[PDB]
């Protein structure tokens, strides 16, 4: 069988499933293609339940996943080596995936966030970076779609240190603070961060057929009611609505023809047999990382150095959020888990005219549960009796988690070379990031750090441990670059290649900035307007 | 407000004219899942072209009551004039006032309900009212009881029709008499017994308990679902404290009509004090996509336990019911309990509104079969409801196709 | 036998009567697959508690010190506590929400997975520090 339809979508995540939905709704037919397996939520919150108490307290995100062998993805806590990174801040690239019909947005903390106008030339605003190929308005529409979509809840009245200025109000409201963000909150501004709510894809209210969140914190890695947006979602809905969902679909050919469009591309099944699909027109909505390495695995006798890579851009230009962790026991109780895992942030310093010297940050606090931590080092303190129930207790309550992210440009030697070393069942070498943070990020962090260094002593915090290196975000954007330069970027303004007219890129690979905060919503709406262009295409 | 727009809430007309939260209101088009196939509500607001602009006080009188349409064509059973027949003439000028003054006209046409044939002619519904023993005076007080009786009768039978899908209807589809307010099922959902049966019926509820049911659907033991929340949030908690104080007063004065093999009352069924073992789930790791969980427990705790605690009993402000000691669960009939799992509670009351996520093939939230859903009802109804019932896949299937064909439906084949 | 004597000494260390009793049975079958003289340590230690009369697990970890029983105690206490024996990422968990380091914080802080109850609880006070809710 050929398997022949209007558009291929090449991964069923949060992009691939949102485009196959606003295909199928508008009379297209779809076949929705996966790498991973077809995931139960039920079974994933067994599988985290059964995990460790050890794997809960540091936290790990991809356990309750398994690891299919044909289309692995990172698992860092045995640390299966599926991503290889290198270079002096190989720690911040340690990005988690999931592979699965669903994607990454399976275990996201769904924090649904507008990039600030600024974010969209912020080369030509302070000199640095790299400028959209499209401005904020031409996004705006996109961007509230996706939010209704999703139903992402904000602070709907309420004035903030610049938040994207919206046309509408968001689709529900914050729910409440917790009792350990509220006290962040004033610790805050008493020091003087603007602590406000994080616009979170979660349910303040009965939504879209999904429930209320019972505020059960387990946000990251699964919410066992389904309450916040998955991309199983939308992959549900554009399955009933006609869409052609074959999960164990690993793509690694793409046929050309004389004028550089994509004819049709082949794939795997666990038992490496060869499957083609043609197709008017093909999509490649993957990921930050295993876009650009499909891309590059691809490479065929018109394209040598790879699919949609004249201008040798294809993996460069990665950018993440290289975060400070923090960890700290609090003189006063601050009993971190009422509500989601990620309710508030400091939005005080995500613009100023210091972008043009050094990256603009987003301080958090962490509003995970401390249970499994404060049990795991009150056991490993040799405590017994009344005096471990109480060093639990105090250490549950006084448990403080403290993030500070930023924004790294896009530096050309960020590549994501196909390792010549490793290789999975399929044979599919692996991909291998080599991460530079940059004075940029370092300059920024020189500041970060005095910033969290504050907020401890602020709290009175006691056993202060800072991460000594840079955290990832799993912020994955850049890789496929986008401009108007055929020379200087790998898709234009319609997230369309500018080599093949007849493939697109739904991705955040796409993204020209990496912003100041979490990028998954930037990705949905850039899905969207793909969707937008695909059916104008067609039509 | 106005007696017309008070007796239109009671009467729950916008309920089924309605098309659900959009499509304007009293405009038709609402799909009514009949036996025989779908029957559509027709366009109620006052537009003199698509609507009733021009019914008379007689023709909109006729049509409410005895069930024959200003052309003269019989209206289908789906409208309740069965039970709107002995309206009084007051309340039913009161309606027609209401309907032509108070609320705006739409212009919009509803979907003309095709019926397969015999059922395709609206004309031998004159020999089904002959058999329904439908026609009867209009409704007088009862000088033997008081007022409240009186008018908690008048709400209960002719203007919130409880009879109407709480009351299981004979071979021909008309209302049987003899078992009043015994339970019907009316579908995908059952409705149950609701008599002065202390065990079958309603009997054993406190008045409180059933005075707070009808007003806002949640009580410590029982939650309403499927008709019950369309039924309350759209009609009963618009009610007075007064009109509900008089149903209560009228249904404990209901004859009880016990069930066969019932021993306590559903909500009475006290919970088994056992559960899942979390060792046994290690070996399920690893294995995404549950298809080898074939146990009743650990498909309840990865599932369900979430929000219904481990034991069952629920959160402890009530919000999550206990499923302890809950009518749902307690019954012996478990078509309520598997209704709610496919398709899950959606109540709005007092513009808040719960939701259980649906658990069907539909589902957003887990997607379930029929096997895994009868095993998780088993759990449920072995460890937290009702010990004697039992599901199985087949009626986890027929639950889901729509409830039993009843036999008058297979002439039309 | 074994399970009553384990049972037993279970409660007396952890502090609380309250044990599950399947939970304690798993457990004390994955201990005695890990070690296959456990049941000796048991009564050992059962022993020691009987003639030494320890009102307390606080006198008997106290005293008892550099005793080779010491480790085989504090592996009890864990595994009451954490619901596992072994330190890997793929030890076998054999009891979560039922964890006895989850209880002393149960009442304020939620268990992941499971919900407090309702969906707007955090907007209420947290209790107090210095209480011990239960068990
Ligand atoms: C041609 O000759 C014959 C006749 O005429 C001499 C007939 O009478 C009949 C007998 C058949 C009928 C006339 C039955 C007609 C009934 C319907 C078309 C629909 C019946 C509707 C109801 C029973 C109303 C009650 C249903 C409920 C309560 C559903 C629940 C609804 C909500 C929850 C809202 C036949 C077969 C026939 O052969
Ligand atoms: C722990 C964590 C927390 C996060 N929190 C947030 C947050 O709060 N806010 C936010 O905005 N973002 C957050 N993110 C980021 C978010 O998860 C991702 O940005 C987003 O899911 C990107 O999804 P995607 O559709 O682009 O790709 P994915 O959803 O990651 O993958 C799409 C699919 O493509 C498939 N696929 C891959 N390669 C191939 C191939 N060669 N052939 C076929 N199929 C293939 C994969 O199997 C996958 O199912 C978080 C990420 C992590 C890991
Ligand atoms: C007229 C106002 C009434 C009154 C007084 C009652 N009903 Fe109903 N009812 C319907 C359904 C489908 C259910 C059960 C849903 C489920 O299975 O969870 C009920 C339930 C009740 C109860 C609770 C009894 C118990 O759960 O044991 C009570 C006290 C009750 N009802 C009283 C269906 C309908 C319906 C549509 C067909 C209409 C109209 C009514 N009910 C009306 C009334
Ligand atoms: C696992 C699949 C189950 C099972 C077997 C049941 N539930 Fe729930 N449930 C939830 C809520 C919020 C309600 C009530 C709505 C409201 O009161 O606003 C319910 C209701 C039920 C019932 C009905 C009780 C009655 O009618 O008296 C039953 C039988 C039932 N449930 C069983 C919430 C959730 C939930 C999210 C928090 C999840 C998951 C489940 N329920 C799962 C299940
Ligand atoms: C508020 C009290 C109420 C009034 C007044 C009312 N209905 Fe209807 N009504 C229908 C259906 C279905 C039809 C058409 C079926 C038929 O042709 O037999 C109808 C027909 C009518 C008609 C005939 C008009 C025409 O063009 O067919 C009128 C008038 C009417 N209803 C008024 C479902 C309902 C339901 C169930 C949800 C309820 C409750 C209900 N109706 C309550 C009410
Ligand atoms: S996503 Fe929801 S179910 Fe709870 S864990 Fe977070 S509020």
């Amino acid at each position: 069988e050929t398997l022949s339809a209007d558009v291929v979508i090449i991964g069923a995540g949060i992009c691939g499933s949102l485009l196959a939905h606003k295909l199928v709704r508008n009379g297209l037919s779809v076949l929705l293609l996966d790498a991973g397996p077809r995931r139960d939520r039920s079974q994933i919150v067994e599988n985290w339940r059964n995990m460790p108490p050890d794997n809960k307290s540091q936290y790990d995100y991809a356990t309750p996943y398994p690891s299919v062998p044909w289309a692995p993805h990172t698992n860092y806590f045995p640390d299966n080596n599926y991503l290889i990174v290198k270079g002096p801040d190989r720690t911040a690239y340690k990005q988690g995936i999931i592979k699965g019909v669903g994607g990454t947005t399976w275990h996201w903390a769904a924090s649904s966030w507008r990039y600030l106008p600024n974010d969209f030339k912020l080369h030509s605003t302070y000199g640095v970076g790299r400028d959209y190929a499209m401005s904020y308005d031409e996004l705006e529409p996109y961007y509230y779609e996706a939010e209704c979509e999703m139903g992402v809840m904000g602070p709907n009245g309420e004035e903030i240190t610049p938040s994207a200025p919206r046309q509408n109000p968001w689709p529900m409201t914050s729910m409440p603070y917790g009792y350990g963000d509220r006290t962040f909150t004033e610790i805050v501004s008493k020091l003087g961060f603007s602590n406000t709510p994080v616009p979170q894809a979660r349910n303040s209210r009965p939504y879209d057929g999904r429930p209320q969140c019972c505020g059960n914190n387990n946000c990251m890695p699964i919410c066992p009611i389904g309450a916040m947006y998955n991309g199983v979602y939308a992959a549900i809905k554009a399955e009933k609505l006609g869409a052609k969902i074959i999960p164990n679909a690993v793509v690694y050919a793409m046929e050309t023809d004389a004028k550089n469009r994509i004819t049709a591309i082949s794939f795997y099944d666990p038992d490496k047999q060869s499957h083609r699909v043609v197709a008017k027109t093909f999509v490649i909505a993957a990921n930050g990382i295993e876009t650009p390495k499909l891309l590059l695995l691809a490479a065929n006798d018109r394209n040598p150095h790879g699919i949609a890579n004249s201008s040798d851009l294809v993996g460069r230009n990665m950018m993440d959020h290289p975060g400070i962790g923090m960890s700290f026991q609090s003189a006063e109780p601050i009993w971190a888990g009422g509500g989601s895992v990620q309710m508030s942030s400091i939005t005080n310093f995500r613009d100023g005219d210091f972008r043009s010297e050094y990256a603009a940050t987003q301080i958090g606090y962490n509003n995970t549960a401390q249970n499994s931590r404060a049990g795991m080092k009150a056991l490993s303190m040799g405590l017994v009796g009344k005096k471990l129930d109480e060093e639990i207790r105090r250490r549950t309550a006084h448990g403080v988690d403290i993030y500070a992210n930023h924004e790294v440009l896009p530096d050309p030697n960020n590549r994501l070379v196909l390792s010549k070393d490793y290789k999975d069942a399929l044979g599919i070498p692996h991909p291998e990031v080599t991460y530079d943070v940059g004075e940029y990020v370092r300059k920024s962090a020189a500041i970060s750090r005095q910033r969290l260094m504050d907020i401890a002593k602020a709290m009175g915090g006691t056993e202060i441990e800072m991460t000594p290196y840079f955290t990832p975000n799993n912020a994955i954007t850049g890789g496929t670059i986008m401009g108007h330069d055929p020379r200087d970027s790998v898709v234009d303004k319609w997230l369309r290649t500018h080599d093949h007219s007849n493939l697109f890129l739904a991705t955040g690979a796409t993204m020209a900035a990496s912003g100041t905060v979490n990028s998954t919503l930037t990705m949905a709406a850039l899905s969207l307007r793909a969707a937008d262009a695909i059916l104008n295409d067609l039509k | 407000i106005s007696r017309g727009h008070y007796l239109a809430i009671a009467a729950d007309c916008a309920a089924c004219h309605t098309n659900g939260r959009d499509g304007q209101f009293l405009a038709g088009g609402y799909a009514i899942s009949s036996p025989m196939g779908n029957i559509y509500s027709t366009n109620i607001t006052p537009s003199k072209t698509h609507g009733i602009g021009n019914y008379t006080l007689e023709q909109f009188s006729k049509a409410l009551r005895h069930g024959i349409r200003a052309d003269g064509a019989q209206l289908y059973p789906a409208m309740p004039y069965d039970a709107y027949n002995r309206l009084t003439d007051e309340d039913v000028k009161s309606l027609y006032a209401y309907i032509m003054t108070e609320v705006k006209p739409v212009d919009a046409p509803s979907p003309k309900t095709q019926l397969p044939f015999p059922f395709s002619i609206r004309a031998s519904l004159g020999i089904w009212k002959i058999a329904a023993r439908i026609e009867g005076k209009p409704y007088v007080f009862d000088h033997t009881h008081n007022d409240d009786w009186n008018r908690g009768r008048y709400l209960v039978d002719e203007l919130a029709h409880c009879g109407e899908c709480h009351t299981p209807r004979n071979f021909l589809l008309a209302p049987n008499q003899s078992a009043y307010l015994a339970g019907a099922d009316i579908g995908s959902w059952r409705a149950p017994n609701i008599t002065n049966a202390p065990q079958s019926g309603i009997g054993s509820w406190s008045d409180q308990d059933l005075f707070q049911y009808l007003k806002t659907g949640k009580t410590a033991h029982a939650r309403a679902a499927g008709p019950m929340a369309e039924a309350i949030e759209h009609s009963l908690q618009y009610l007075p404290d007064a009109d509900i104080s008089a149903i209560v007063t009228y249904l404990r004065s209901v004859p009880a009509k016990a069930e066969s093999g019932q021993t306590v009352a559903n909500f009475e069924h006290a919970g088994r004090p056992s559960s899942y073992s979390v060792a046994n789930a290690n070996s399920r790791r690893s294995n995404s996509t549950l298809t080898k969980t074939t146990d009743g427990a650990a498909l309840y705790e990865a599932v369900c336990a979430s929000c219904h605690q481990s034991d069952g009993k629920g959160s402890k402000d009530g919000y999550y019911p206990s499923l302890v000691g809950n009518t749902t669960t307690g019954q012996l009939n478990p078509n309520d309990l598997i209704a709610s799992i496919l398709y899950g509670v959606d109540r709005t009351t007092d513009n808040h509104e719960i939701l259980m996520p649906a658990f069907g093939p539909d589902s957003l939230v887990q997607p379930l079969t029929d096997e895994q859903i009868a095993t998780i009802a088993d759990y449920v109804l072995s460890h937290f409801g009702n010990a004697q019932a039992t599901v199985s896949a087949d009626a986890v299937k027929q639950v889901r196709a729509g409830g039993k064909q009843v036999p008058l439906a297979k002439l039309a084949s | 036998d074994s399970i009553s004597d384990f049972m037993q000494l279970s409660a007396f260390a952890t502090g609380h009567k309250n044990l599950d009793l399947n939970i304690g049975s798993a457990l004390l079958l994955a201990f005695e697959a890990q070690k296959h003289d456990f049941s000796t340590q048991i009564k050992a230690l059962r022993e020691h508690i009987t003639k030494n009369n320890y009102q307390d697990v606080e006198a008997l970890d106290a005293a008892m010190k550099d005793d080779p029983l010491h480790p085989t105690l504090i592996q009890i206490i864990r595994a009451w506590y954490s619901g596992v024996i072994e330190d890997e990422t793929n030890a076998k968990v054999y009891a979560f929400e039922k964890a006895l380091m989850y209880q002393p914080s149960r009442d304020v802080v939620v268990i992941p997975t499971y919900a407090h109850n309702g969906p707007n609880y955090w907007v209420s006070e947290p209790a107090s520090v210095d209480v011990m809710p239960a068990f």
